[PDB]
């Protein structure tokens, strides 16, 4: 059994820098590795095979050599992904450790939304406000919930998202869930952000209509 | 045409026993090799098993005893029997065709999830993130909140509105289900001409279900 | 009259592994104790015989198959192993009494520059059947799409050549092979008389 030992995945290189991704192994096969490129939620796609050779697609920016090596020429933004190098050594096909991509950029505020719960939600006896931020960069965002003026540490749930393949912008949505009742106490649902970004932070209230 | 549909089951228990498909269309199954591998959660492949062409078996040794590929080529699909199942094994399971070296797993699957938990499915409840606000609003979405297990999927009028969708990942809520929201950010002057529908689907729950966001009121 | 073992062993050049050549060895008086007698071999496995009695055995019929596979590949040329090789290039049959010999050979079959003439079949939609030697280089069909003698998608070359380089690893440098069929079904070849 074979033991590929890939390169770091903490790349935060630029936008037409490259990459050096470096796949050694553990007992040497000759011509038998290959490269994948996994982008963020699909199902991996091949770009290296036979340790140097390209595939029908693959652009002239991907590159290979014969312990292994993996490089990109000038960084695009649609290459955010996890790249892994397989190699056919005896059943098992070992891969590797995943060498994850990620490209850096300018500063960028979000598009901070409100959503008030669903009226139809409300029939099931919980009522749920949804926060958005969207393309925003880098990750360092703090979503801070507000209702009557005050503050909500309990009931908050956050979920970010992958940089985009376009903008390498991250995009963040915060949900605040709590019961019929306890909703309907309360009349001012808000909440406040700060990113590096935005100089102050920016308040999205409703009060219920 | 090239195309690698798999069907596959959601959840099973621990102790259990399943069976994936791998549909082809574009390649042929009972000439080529095929090779099954397995992202588990942690975002690492991992080699499962291989066929060959003329029907040699080989598995990793982690699922040596318990799995089992077959194939049939009256419907030109693949199987991975997966009998005596743990918990480890869950994971998104592709089939491949490797051409080795002519070529390496060039075509790919889509991926079909398996959760092995002692626990129960349970099918979601989408509910609308109504769009409200003029230049900068609160675009549409919908929450599909209340779900076990992994994964849903949500599309935007079938599959022609995929621009500015950011369908976030699954949060685990106290209760154990799961959660999670798909935002898509569309111009305001189409708000009221545009349908949005917004596709989702649990499979473990058979739970298909499409509802229908509509500007509301401020 | 000895069988002609240096005819094979010490031969020139081998065939390649999917046309692997036969040599028929009959009505002559054995003598492996100059195959035992070597040591430069690396692999010498023989079934149902011991290295050792070989010399001094009777054999109804006798079949000398010799080829040349890559090092990591030697171990697939036993009764029941499986593989590329043992599949589609050369399979023993499960009751196989007799000896597989090899050897290393990266002086002979490897050239300065690369030695690219050795050649195995990669794809082939079954398995060889016991002693098969498939001689067929159709384009691979890959999928439902006819081929028609075109390369493309789907359309493959069912050899592969051996990149046998000097550089190359261990398990990548040319072996050797001469797999001896010892008896099956008159007889002849001999060894105490
Ligand atoms: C091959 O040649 C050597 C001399 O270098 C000889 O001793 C040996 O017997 C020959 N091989 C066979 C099978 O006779």
């Amino acid at each position: 059994d074979i033991v590929m030992t890939q390169s770091p995945s903490s790349l935060s290189a630029s936008v037409g820098d490259r990459v050096t991704i470096t796949c050694q192994a553990s007992q040497d096969i000759n011509n038998y590795l290959n490269w994948y490129q996994q982008k963020p939620g699909k199902a991996p796609k091949l770009l290296i095979y036979d340790a140097s050779n390209l595939e029908t697609g693959v652009p002239s920016r991907f590159s290979g050599s014969g312990d292994f090596t993996f490089t990109i020429s000038s960084l695009q933004p649609e290459d955010i992904a996890t790249y892994y190098c397989q190699q056919f050594d005896n059943l098992p096909w070992t891969f590797g450790q995943g060498t994850k991509v990620e490209i850096r950029r300018t500063v960028a505020a979000p598009s901070v939304f409100i959503f008030p719960p669903s009226d139809e939600q409300l029939k099931s006896g919980t009522a749920s406000v949804v926060c958005l931020l969207n393309n925003f960069y880098p990750r360092e965002a703090k979503v801070q919930w507000k209702v009557d003026n005050a503050l909500q540490s309990g009931n908050s749930q956050e979920s970010v998202t992958e940089q985009d393949s376009k903008d390498s912008t991250y995009s963040l949505s915060s949900t605040l869930t709590l019961s019929k009742a306890d909703y309907e106490k309360h009349k001012v649902y808000a909440c406040e952000v700060t990113h590096q970004g935005l100089s102050s932070p920016v308040t999205k209230s409703f009060n219920r209509g | 045409e090239v195309q690698l549909l798999e069907s596959g089951g959601g959840l099973v228990q621990p102790g259990g026993s399943l069976r994936l498909s791998c549909a082809a269309s574009g390649v042929t199954v009972t000439s080529n090799y095929m090779s099954w591998v397995r992202q588990a959660p942690g975002k690492g492949l991992e080699w499962v098993s291989v066929i060959y062409s003329g029907g040699s078996t080989y598995y990793a040794d982690s699922v040596k005893g318990r799995f089992t590929i077959s194939r049939h080529n009256s419907k030109n699909t693949l199987y991975l029997q997966m009998n005596s199942l743990r918990a480890e094994d869950t994971a998104v399971y592709y089939c491949a065709r490797d051409l080795r070296e002519a070529g390496g797993m060039d075509v790919w699957g889509q991926g079909t999830t398996v959760t092995v938990s002692s626990a129960s499915t349970k099918g979601p409840s989408v509910f609308p993130l109504a769009p409200s606000s003029s230049g900068g609003t609160a675009a549409l979405g919908c929450l599909v909140k209340d779900y076990f297990p992994e994964p849903v999927t949500v599309s935007w009028n079938s599959g022609a509105l995929t621009s500015g969708v950011h369908t976030f990942p699954a949060v685990l809520q106290s209760s154990g289900l799961y959660s999670l929201s798909s935002v898509v950010t569309v111009p305001s002057s189409s708000l009221g001409t545009q349908t949005y529908i917004c596709n989702v689907n649990h499979k473990p729950s058979n739970t298909k279900v499409d509802k229908k966001v509509e500007p509301k009121s401020c | 009259n000895l069988c002609p073992f240096g005819e094979v062993f010490n031969a020139t050049r081998f065939a390649s592994v999917y046309a692997w050549n036969r040599k028929r060895i009959s009505n002559c008086v054995a003598d492996y104790s100059v195959l035992y007698n070597s040591a430069s071999f690396s692999t010498f496995k023989c079934y149902g015989v011991s290295p050792t009695k070989l010399n001094d055995l009777c054999f109804t019929n006798v079949y000398a198959d010799s080829f040349v596979i890559r090092g990591d590949e030697v171990r697939q040329i036993a009764p029941g192993q499986t593989g590329k090789i043992a599949d589609y290039n050369y399979k023993l049959p499960d009751d196989f009494t007799g000896c597989v010999i090899a050897w290393n050979s990266n002086n002979l079959d490897s050239k300065v520059g690369g030695n690219y003439n050795y050649l195995y079949r990669l794809f082939r939609k079954s398995n060889l059947k016991p002693f098969e030697r498939d001689i067929s280089t159709e384009i691979y069909q890959a999928g439902s799409t006819p081929c028609n003698g075109v390369e493309g998608f789907n359309c493959y070359f069912p050899l592969q050549s051996y990149g046998f380089q000097p550089t190359n690893g261990v398990g990548y440098q040319p072996y050797r092979v001469v797999v001896l069929s010892f008896e099956l079904l008159p007889a002849t070849v001999c060894g105490p008389k």
